[PDB]
């Protein structure tokens, strides 16, 4: 039953991701009872909202560096570590995933997590900025673009993808199946058993197609448009790794968190 | 010492 699979994935999606697209849209449109997020659009507004950014380390976020760009870098990788953990929890709820070889589960996560991260960033973005710290804050696109090189080049391609991706008007029920399709990619490098992975993605793709026809009966070929976004995410990853390598070659004290180092090591 | 394995086995 493809509808039962869709509902199962949505239920797991709700359990794994605290800030859904529905909750993010209510915040971005101001149609919610809670107070507005703190807006970070320049150096002064960052200093006033910096201690509200979730960041648990040896010293506070404001003490990470004298440079604003480096403090943004540190706060963002703290979020990324927790994002990987949320996606891992959701991946384990995909029927058949935990029955795969553990080394293949690792491989699917290693290559899938950042593609999922950039997919779900779009849920937290409008054309002018992105929600941070579980919707508590809002960091503008112009501010992220004003950071010195190469820091100012990181977020802009994610905003560009999000503008086009959000035009598809997917909801959380659509996205739950779509991210499962991405995780169960049989062409990841180093996979040991491709066949059982492709068998799962086949059902996920059928469930996705039925979900889009029911939830978007006016969007003809929405399935075809969405499948083309799966390859866009791989280009974003490729561009992202190159920027991280500029950091590794030209910046000093900067070092990725251990979980992120493990993901990027021997990636492609 | 894989951190990804630790998250997967939890
Ligand atoms: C932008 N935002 C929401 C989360 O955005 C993400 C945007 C990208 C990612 C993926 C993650 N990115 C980084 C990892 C380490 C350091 C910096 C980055 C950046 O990508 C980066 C670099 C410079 C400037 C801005 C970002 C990865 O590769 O693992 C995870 C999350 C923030 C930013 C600061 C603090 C909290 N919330």
């Amino acid at each position: 039953d493809l509808r039962a699979l869709a509902k199962h994935l949505y239920d797991s999606y709700i359990k794994s991701f605290p800030l859904t697209k529905a909750k993010a849209r209510a915040i971005l449109t101001g149609k919610t009872t809670d107070k507005s997020p703190f807006v970070i659009y320049d150096m002064n507004s960052l200093m006033m909202g910096e201690d509200k950014i979730k960041f648990k380390h040896i010293t506070p976020l404001q003490e990470q560096s004298k440079e604003v760009a480096i403090r943004i870098f540190q706060g963002c990788q703290f979020r990324s570590v927790e994002a990987v953990q949320e996606i891992t929890e959701y991946a384990k709820s995909i029927p058949g995933f935990v029955n795969l070889d553990l080394n293949d589960q690792v491989t699917l996560l290693k290559y899938g997590v950042h593609e999922i991260i950039y997919t779900m960033l779009a849920s937290l973005m409008n054309k002018d900025g992105v929600l941070i710290s579980e919707g508590q804050g809002f960091m503008t696109r112009e501010f992220l673009k004003s950071l010195r090189k190469p820091f100012g080049d990181f977020m802009e391609p994610k905003f560009e993808f999000a503008v086009k991706f959000n035009a598809l008007e997917l909801d959380d029920s659509d996205l739950a199946i779509f991210i499962a399709v991405i995780i169960l990619s049989g062409d990841r490098p180093g996979l040991l058993n491709v066949k059982p992975i492709e068998d799962i993605q086949d059902n996920l793709l059928q469930a996705l197609e039925l979900q889009l026809k029911l939830n978007h009966p006016e969007s003809s070929q929405l399935f075809a448009k969405l499948l083309q976004k799966m390859t866009d995410l791989r280009q974003i990853v490729t561009e992202h790794v190159q920027l991280l390598q500029v950091i590794k070659k030209t910046e000093t004290d900067m070092s990725l968190y251990p979980l992120l180092q493990e993901i990027y090591k021997d990636l492609y | 010492p894989s951190l990804l394995k630790k998250l997967l086995l939890a």
